[PDB]
RNA sequence: UAACGAGAUUCCCACUGUCCCUAUCUACUAUCUAGCGAAACCACAGCCAAGGGAACGGGCUUGGCAGAAUCAGCGGGGAAAG
RNA sequence: UGCUGUAAAGCUGGGUCGAACGGCCUCUAGUGCAGAUCUUGGUGGUAGUAGCAAAUAUUCAAAUGAGAACUUUGAAGACUGA
RNA sequence: GCGAGAGACCGAUAGCGAACAAGUACAGUGAUGGAAAGAUGAAAAGAACUUUGAAAAGAGAGUGAAAAAGUACGUGAAAUUG
């Protein structure tokens, strides 16, 4: 076991938002995506890149993309009190395709 | 920490409207002391407070 | 007054209430009667239904205009791995009914039966039928005192068998236990039957034969809460109506000065016990034939799956049973299939079934292919086959 | 201030009060009944599961027409909530009133909740506007809170006599 | 009486869920939660059947019966409210 | 807490309280309330209920602050569309 | 109107509408309409100080004959409520 982790991992956010409300898809994918840092991190503070912010925006409101590469860093928290001793933070992948990519364990160098 | 006076004062001396009005975003403390048109011209001029540019409407295809 | 005019009643007020069934697994309320006379039989199974498919057949029904003529129909796969027995229950006739006098169990019971006695297996010591088990011990007199009771006092004796449910595609792990009454010879009989198949595996091709007309109980699909209109069948009230429409519209006179029990109103819809009858066995699939699909004409080495499974299924790996027609109850479903309480002398009843051809494209859309080998046949070379 | 109950031993209790508090009494009288007479300790950990979602204040009288939910089955019961606001209220008094049991040198591993109770403040009143031209009241129903931590012959006739002396004779 | 008409009426073509006979889908409600939080109405109250009775009872008489606390709906009754 | 009277009522124990008040013979009256869709004031059940649903739509981060769905700033997504 | 003395008068829902910053606040275009609202304590002696709390407040303490008088102030009924 190793608290501070950095993996990355494709969310298949085509599937999480089907039925959707069509002005809620944007702001639905960014629960998802905090509930999926939640799933693989354990955390339940989870902070978004604003970067990522802009990826899940890019299309308007309802044109978020199927798949999304994701990079989620467990860290630390220092502030006292935290509440929650680690937090996730997720950013965004840049990748040619979204297709075909495995979770990978990033070695932070 | 309420900026609001600020960039409606950066609006008058610039001449643009508040939506092409950019604060500073890590000059919080420099911009809230800026009370004054005078003050707001100094930020102005040294790029604290910034001109955005305009949206484009190219004729393109309209031409 | 009187209406205006005449219509039958909307629904039957033979399956009221129309409330949810207190359990999933459908309950045999009647087994068939017992006679002495005939060799000693299980009376039901435990299956969960898969799908439905499509059968050509040649039907045999003189004096119809469908006479030696082919007929396409519908046909219900219900996976039906081998049951386990595991027990036995004496049951004592009594001037207030049928009396449970003693419940034998055998020695080992599988995981699968064992979790049906937890609600969180995974946080339990798994203690149950310890001790029993350890009344087995190097002479089993307890045992044999308990069956020489149920020999002595029982008229009705029924089995307990639990299905083999990690042999189906479900992700359930609990497997579903039952009571089977156990019909034939005497009650020492059924008795020595029992105990002698403790621990055995019981097939369908044992208790179900082809062209057997059988019964299916289920639980039906829920549909929750309803309105009268659909719940009910009752006539749509016309477009102008204020505040709505899918009503009835009168609930009742004004004496009885109360809303009779005979009023349809909204309510919930589905998921209820019914007891289906007169299901004619297609056939009795095996579990080991690679050609289960195949019939006498179809020659084709296949098995009862459609092309990509099942679906919400997946496959059926086991032996099945393929009943005509519609049965109670959804995919995954346990279901419960009884032996006619009656007997049939119809030519419907009787009637020998030869399958033709049976169905196996896509259920997931407009399949028209029968085989992957008959798909690529037909495609030829495609870029992903390089 | 006169509280509603006296302590039995004023020098083993501390208490706390909060008056014309704008929180809901009928949830605020739910919640303080939820915590009567337990321990210090195990309500406050409780009350931060309210907070939290993982566990529910059973509502008891006022509770007409309110949801149903799993986590009142702790409770024997099928209406519970969660209001925030009256756990919130609580929860500061119980702070407060711990700090006055450690200015006495209480101890709080053994505080129990023995006095907690909750009563009507005077109205604060709005307005409503209403079809027709009308207005209504739009009051609220404030609460009184307090709250106290403690820490943890026969005369017999002539023939009665009697009866009694000879029954001894015979046993020797 | 040509023309005109958000005037009344009959027939015909087109058209269609008006209907046979219904089904399905979307958003907002309703629903559950946090916060906020009214009003109408209220003799006392609230299960039925028959009787008699101001001649159509929740209460009386005689029977049937009758087991905490409740949620969503509903429109038979409260000869419901206004 | 009791006692007396058929009764209207009178007297008394305990608690609370803080400045006046009673018995008897008479006089006098703006002299006794359950009702008047009574008057004025206050308080309930209803009820934590109806509800807080038109005007396309918000989101991430930082700052501030005890506390941020709602404040400020930045980034974005939108709309009004002369 | 001015100045006085009185009463088997009323005693803050009474007595003038008004015992009080009352013909005031407030309403109405206007003519006009028109309230509610007195009482800590002899004396503010109106709670210094410590402590918990973001604060309001609370708990100790203090003043007082009394805080069962803390300005949301004499007494403190009933409905209604914990
Ligand atoms: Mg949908
Ligand atoms: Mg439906
Ligand atoms: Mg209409
Ligand atoms: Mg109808
Ligand atoms: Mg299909
Ligand atoms: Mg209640
Ligand atoms: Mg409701
Ligand atoms: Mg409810
Ligand atoms: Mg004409
Ligand atoms: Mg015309
Ligand atoms: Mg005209
Ligand atoms: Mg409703
Ligand atoms: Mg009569
Ligand atoms: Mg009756
Ligand atoms: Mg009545
Ligand atoms: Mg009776
Ligand atoms: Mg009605
Ligand atoms: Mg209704
Ligand atoms: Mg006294
Ligand atoms: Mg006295
Ligand atoms: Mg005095
Ligand atoms: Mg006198
Ligand atoms: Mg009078
Ligand atoms: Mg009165
Ligand atoms: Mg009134
Ligand atoms: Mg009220
Ligand atoms: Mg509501
Ligand atoms: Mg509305
Ligand atoms: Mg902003
Ligand atoms: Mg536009
Ligand atoms: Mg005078
Ligand atoms: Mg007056
Ligand atoms: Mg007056
Ligand atoms: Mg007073
Ligand atoms: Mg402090
Ligand atoms: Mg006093
Ligand atoms: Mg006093
Ligand atoms: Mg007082
Ligand atoms: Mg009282």
């Amino acid at each position: 076991l190793q608290d501070v982790v950095t993996r990355e991992y494709t969310i298949n956010l085509h599937k999480r938002l089907h039925g959707v409300n069509f002005k809620k898809r944007a702001p639905k994918a960014v629960k998802e995506i905090k509930k999926f840092a939640t799933l693989h991190m354990g955390t339940t503070d989870v902070r978004l890149d604003p970067k990522l912010n802009i990826a899940i925006w890019k299309r308007g409101v309802q044109g978020v993309e199927n798949r999304m590469r994701l990079r989620i860093s467990r860290k630390r928290n220092d502030e006292e009190d935290a509440k929650e001793k680690l937090f996730a933070y997720v950013e965004p992948v840049i990748v040619p395709s979204t297709k075909g990519l495995q979770t990978v364990v990033v070695e932070d160098d | 920490a309420n900026l609001r006076t600020q960039k409606r004062l950066a609006a008058s001396v610039i001449g643009v409207g508040k939506r092409k009005v950019w604060l500073d975003p890590n000059e919080t403390t420099e911009i809230a002391n800026a009370n004054s048109r005078s003050a707001i011209r100094k930020l102005y001029k040294n790029g604290t407070i910034v001109k955005k540019p305009e949206t484009v409407h190219s004729r393109s295809r309209a031409r | 007054s009187h209406r205006k005019y005449e219509a039958p009643r909307h629904g039957s007020l033979g399956f009221l209430p129309r409330k949810r069934a207190a359990k999933q697994r459908g309950r045999v309320k009647s087994f068939p009667k017992d006679v002495k006379s005939k060799p000693v039989a299980l009376t039901a199974f435990l299956g969960y239904k898969a799908g439905m498919t499509t059968i050509v057949r040649d039907l045999d029904r003189p004096g119809s205009k469908m006479h030696k003529r082919e007929v396409v129909e519908a046909a219900t796969v219900v996976d039906t791995p081998p049951m386990v027995v595991v027990g036995v229950v004496g049951y004592v006739e009594t001037p207030r009914g049928l009396r449970s006098l003693t419940t034998v169990w055998a020695e080992h019971l599988s995981e699968e039966v064992r979790r049906r006695f937890y609600k969180n297996w995974y946080k339990s010591k798994k203690k149950a039928f310890t001790k029993y088990s350890g009344k087995y011990a190097t002479d089993a007199k307890q045992v044999e005192t308990e069956l020489a009771r149920i020999k002595k006092y029982a008229s009705v004796v029924r089995v307990l068998a639990h299905t083999q449910i990690k042999k189906t595609p479900l992700s359930q792990k609990k497997a579903h236990l039952a009571e089977i009454q156990i019909n034939g010879g005497s009650v020492s009989d059924k008795v020595d039957w029992a105990k002698e198949h403790f621990e055995k595996e019981v097939s369908v091709d044992s208790v179900f034969e082809q062209d057997e007309m059988i019964d299916v109980i289920a639980v039906t699909k829920g549909h929750g809460f309803e309105g009268v209109t659909h719940r009910w069948g009752t006539k749509k009230l016309p477009r102008k109506t204020h505040r709505g429409l899918r009503k009835v519209a009168c609930i009742g006179a004004w004496h009885p000065a109360n809303v009779n029990w005979t009023v349809a109103r909204a309510g919930q819809n589905g998921y209820h016990h019914r007891t289906s009858i007169n299901h004619k066995v297609y056939r009795v699939g095996k579990g080991t034939d690679e050609a289960n699909g195949a019939t006498e004409f179809d020659r084709t080495k296949k098995t009862i799956n459609p092309m990509g499974g099942f679906v919400r299924y997946g496959n059926v790996n086991n032996d099945f049973v393929l009943l005509k027609g519609s049965i109670p109850g959804v995919k995954k479903r346990v279901v419960t299939l009884r032996k006619s309480l009656y007997v049939d002398t119809s030519r419907r009843a009787v009637e020998k079934v030869n399958l033709k051809w049976i169905d196996t494209a896509s259920r997931f859309g407009k399949g028209r292919f029968q085989t992957p080998a008959e798909k690529h046949a037909f495609m030829g070379t495609l870029k992903k086959d390089l | 201030v006169r509280y509603a109950a006296t302590p039995a031993n004023p020098a083993k209790s501390a208490s706390a009060r909060g008056s014309y508090l704008r929180v809901s009494f009928k949830n605020t009288r739910e919640t303080a009944q939820a915590i009567n007479g337990w321990k210090l300790e195990k309500a406050q950990k409780y009350l931060d599961q309210v907070l939290d979602h993982q566990r529910a204040i059973p509502f008891r009288r006022y509770n007409s027409s309110i949801g149903r939910t799993g986590q009142g089955k702790e409770f024997g019961v099928t209406k519970a909530r969660w209001p925030a606001k009256s756990v919130n209220f609580v929860k500061d008094l119980l702070r407060n009133a711990q700090a006055n049991a450690e200015a006495k040198g209480l101890d709080s591993s053994k505080l129990v909740i023995s006095h907690i109770q909750v009563n009507h403040a005077p109205k604060q009143r709005r307005r409503t506007y209403r079809a027709h031209g009308r207005i209504n009241a739009y009051q609220s129903t404030p609460s009184h809170i307090e709250l106290t931590l403690t820490e943890e012959q026969i005369r017999l006739n002539s023939r009665q006599r009697g009866r009694l002396a000879s029954q001894k004779r015979l046993t020797a």
